[PDB]
DNA sequence: ATCGATGTATATATCTGACACGTGCCTGGAGACTAGGGAGTAATCCCCTTGGCGGTTAAAACGCGGGGGACAGCGCGTACGTGCGTTTAAGCGGTGCTAGAGCTGTCTACGACCAATTGAGCGGCCTCGGCACCGGGATTCTGAT
DNA sequence: ATCAGAATCCCGGTGCCGAGGCCGCTCAATTGGTCGTAGACAGCTCTAGCACCGCTTAAACGCACGTACGCGCTGTCCCCCGCGTTTTAACCGCCAAGGGGATTACTCCCTAGTCTCCAGGCACGTGTCAGATATATACATCGAT
């Protein structure tokens, strides 16, 4: 799995700033929010791996990634918990 | 059938507005007579059992700006029989003058100054025009006088007046 | 034998809009945001307990976590709410 | 156990399950002992508050001419709401999308 | 041979897309990422299909609260144009690294 | 010798000269004029929020008395954790 | 004789900076403080070191409100923080809808 | 009679800088810190003990809050320091 | 027989009983695992060795001998970890990190 | 400122999956009863909070002049939007496979509990030295020339 | 530059109060022993996560052109800043009272624990209807000739 980042395409960064009010986009925005996606992804999937970890399992499950949320301040309604 | 009566804070706030601008142009005056006080004049009695943040009553009077602010005050303390009257208050870079010496059915200008008395003065503005509001910042029994406090720290006066430190 | 509160929620709604139905993600979601509620103002009766010192969660410190919690109206409504229950419960 | 048993919820007048939260209570490890009154104070507040949720998701899905909440209607209703957004403010709502909202200054002239 | 003034186009797809819910972002490339994502940090791990799709709305969520104060920071700037440097702005005021 | 009658408010009490002390620390430069109405609205809501959270700490004692620990419980429920009272 | 206009604008950034003193005047804050509370329950007492703590809160929140804001105005291009730099700070926070 | 970590930090102090003192301010500080942290990682233990459904708290809750609480390089050296430690608290009985 | 604290049985300067007290006192589970509160206060120690490391550094920067308030402010914000782990969190008496912006420099 | 695409709300058909409902049962909730310990309540002491007085002086308030900084206008060029032809890879549905979640049973090591004891930690005391402060030589910034 | 000239840093020495060492007491941590139960480990079932493959087609991509906007520059005008004088009220010390915080003692009543009874909630299977398309009607919108 290399450069999976690039799946974050600009039609789809463009949806989501349009659905955040965004009128125009800067053509480097896309780089960046790719950074910051990658950031934030990052976070969140160690917590939920750190959960599966220590309950002895090997399936990332729709709550470990809720209590992950849950402790990045982030709390997720509609998987549980 | 199960219906919520919130009344989110907006409407709380607007309907505190409205009661206090019905009340104000209401002229009920609820309970409050004028007597005798052994050494300072006359007192205005309230016999109604306040709380916390109620109105008693609205210091009515002209209202007029600064720069004759400053002046009528004196040009009023030219006469030694005329009593305290006259209210400033700064707002919005502007300090006004509440006069209130030629008298009026209202309940306001009948109070004097204390620091030990029971009502703090705010302001409330109905339509611009800034109302000397007078609320009960506490507890007062129903027998118990309007006393509040004129913020003046006028050592001239304080120097003739002792008592308005107390 | 899986947890949780749909039921309740289902109840509660045919209380409020008698004509209404509920999706099952939008179940889902009330079933998470009552589980949420509940986990926090239990902490916060946890922690109110621990901090003076008391071994017992009760409505005392369920009411105070309670207006730690909720925000003005909600918390005078939730109060008044979980009050006369408790009378109404203590009476029967 | 004669004297035939009604719940506590009914003793309580309340939807929501006093004895489950009664159980969550003591099986959560948040003190050692835990009040006869407090799971009742408890379920009534989790009951009004979703009542209070509900309400304004019903009404939404009705200004919609729908039957049927979803989470469009649940995220639509909490953050229309003055204080459920306040209680609900860093919370996401599976599906739920945002408010329509355009600034002012990107309108057309 | 009909065409509109740039930003209308724009203005629509705003409200299209605060209109509907579904998700924005393609399900097999944001999947595809997240299995690399965590296969920095643990070899051979599996993912719940729902374990994928909370991660996939919470970032769509993150995103789009993101661009919301990234356009609040362009407007603050007089701009209409959002900019790197107006994510960056709205990044170190939120609190994030 | 007749008086005038005048208020205050208590918030006036964080001066302008005050406020600039703060915005020096901040770092700031240089500084608008209404920006001292705009702190002080700013500062009287956080202290009414942490002041209603300590008040309310107070009450479920029952005490009469807010002690720091009150304050630095309602801080702690805000998310501004304090260190160096006790905490 | 005269220092231009931003020199001993920095010359105050750099002493308080520099020091750890409390920059509100004590008497004036607790009286602040007491007639706040005075709103929620009469006839309260403070604990002094309680005063102290609160002051200690809000000069940390207004400091770093006060950088954020400078964040703020230096993103508007401008140097001269504004009602609407510390607006939008707060908002970006998530302080006022 | 109330309990602090004034003389444990005032001996790990000794230990990192022999010739230095603390002042009463510094040591309030490091007392609210110490509660602080320990709040949090006990806090957070308990917390996944009861996700994964068990009673005790163990050196393996408390290794996993360690790694969830801390950000990378302290979490690793934290984690490095309290094996070792309970390491030689197991091997010595 | 003769007694000799856990804390010494592991190398600690933290309390190992107190800790254990506290895990047990403070309502986290129904059972306290023997090396539980072993490695909660190994952590302790370590992370109050880190600050008050950096805080010492300060002081002698600062040529002076007491750690102080100020010190531990400019160790954390400086430490990027220990920022990152103290970031939403205030120290009574520790000042700010000396930092002005570039753009109001004189030219 | 109609034209005329161009897209959009209103209506009806309908149908497909999801929701609301009927059933049996089992597992958790309720009722009674007993024991004990947690908490309510009364008393007491002293701490520490509030209030007032007096003087100092540091700081706030006020006024003024002026300059630099915000803001509005203007021109340019460039980079972002819009549209269209093309490509590519997402998505949907099939199957199959097997890894691994989940539940069960056994049993042992481990943690709670309880009592005897002892030394580690805490509170009060006292001393000295570190930091503050006050005044002085130097040098390092700004600012008019 | 050219310079002075106020701030500012390095320097001594005093001084004062807080921090660090000392010691006696007490209570909580350690030790030893018992027990009961939680979880560790093995076993087995069987869901569901993964992999693949083919087709469709929707979405991504690349290109071209135009124009709306970002951005630099200029001018003005005004509103913050710096400074000097006055005033005011923070602050510090002192005293003096008294509320109420903290602790202790006692008693009672409320909650845990246990056992038994049983009904309500859960999985499960089924009927039906809401809402999502699909197409047509009428209309709204806006961009330009």
């Amino acid at each position: 799995l290399r450069d999976n980042i690039q799946g974050i395409t600009k039609p789809a960064i463009r949806r989501l700033a349009r659905r955040g009010g965004v009128k125009r986009i800067s053509g480097l925005i896309y780089e960046e929010t790719r950074g910051v996606l990658k950031v934030f992804l990052e976070n969140v999937i160690r917590d939920a791996v750190t959960y599966t970890e220590h309950a002895k399992r090997k399936t990332v499950t729709a709550m470990d990634v809720v209590y992950a949320l849950k402790r990045q301040g982030r709390t997720l309604y509609g998987f549980g918990g | 059938v199960r219906r919520s009566s919130r009344k989110s804070k907006a409407e709380l706030q607007s309907e505190e507005r409205k009661r206090i601008d019905e009340l104000i142009e209401s002229g009920k005056e609820e309970g409050m007579k004028i007597d005798l006080i052994d050494g300072k004049g006359r007192g205005v009695i309230a016999t109604k059992q306040f709380s916390r943040g109620d109105f008693v009553v609205e210091y009515h009077g002209d209202l007029i700006e600064i720069t004759d602010a400053k002046k009528r005050e004196a040009l009023y303390a030219q006469d030694p029989s005329t009593g305290c009257y006259m209210y400033y208050f700064q707002y919005l870079s502007k300090t006004y003058c509440v006069d209130a010496t030629r008298e009026t059915n209202r309940l306001g200008r009948l109070i004097n100054h204390s620091k030990c008395g029971n009502c703090q003065t705010k302001l409330h503005d109905i339509d611009g025009v800034p109302h000397l509001i007078l609320i009960a910042s506490r507890d007062i029994a129903a027998g118990e006088e309007l006393l509040y406090d004129y913020g003046d720290r006028s050592k001239a006066s304080i120097e003739a007046h002792p008592w308005l430190k107390h | 034998r899986k947890e949780s509160y749909s039921i309740y929620v289902y109840k509660v709604l045919k209380q409020v809009h008698p004509d209404t139905g509920i999706s099952s993600k939008a179940m889902g979601i009330m079933n998470s945001f009552v589980n949420d509620i509940f986990e926090r103002i239990a902490g916060e009766a946890s922690r109110l307990a621990h901090y003076n010192k008391r071994s017992t969660i009760t409505s005392r410190e369920i009411q105070t976590a309670v207006r730690l919690l909720l925000p003005g109206e909600l918390a005078k409504h939730a109060v008044s709410e979980g009050t006369k229950a408790v009378t109404k419960y203590t009476s029967a | 156990a004669r004297a035939k048993a009604k719940t506590r919820s009914s003793r309580a007048g309340l939807q929501f399950p006093v004895g489950r939260v009664h159980r969550l209570l003591r099986k959560g490890n948040y003190s050692e002992r835990v009040g006869a009154g407090a799971p009742v104070y408890l379920a009534a507040v989790l009951e009004y508050l979703t009542a209070e949720i509900l309400e304004l998701a019903g009404n939404a899905a009705r200004d919609n001419k729908k039957t049927r909440i979803i989470p469009r209607h649940l995220q639509l209703a909490i953050r229309n709401d003055e204080e459920l957004n306040k209680l609900l403010g860093r919370v996401t709502i599976a599906q739920g999308g945002v408010l329509p909202n355009i600034q002012a200054v990107l309108l057309p002239k | 041979p009909h065409r509109y003034r740039p930003g209308t186009v724009a203005l629509r797809e705003i409200r299209r897309y605060q209109k509907s819910t579904e998700l924005l972002i393609r399900k097999l490339p944001f999947q595809r990422l997240v299995r690399e994502i965590a296969q920095d940090f643990k070899t051979d791990l599996r993912f719940q299909s729902s374990a994928v799709m909370a991660l996939q709305e919470a970032c769509e969520a993150y995103l789009v609260g993101l661009f919301e104060d990234t356009n609040l920071c362009a407007i603050h700037a007089k701009r209409v144009t959002i900019m790197p440097k107006d994510i960056q702005l709205a990044r170190r005021i939120r609190g994030e690294r």
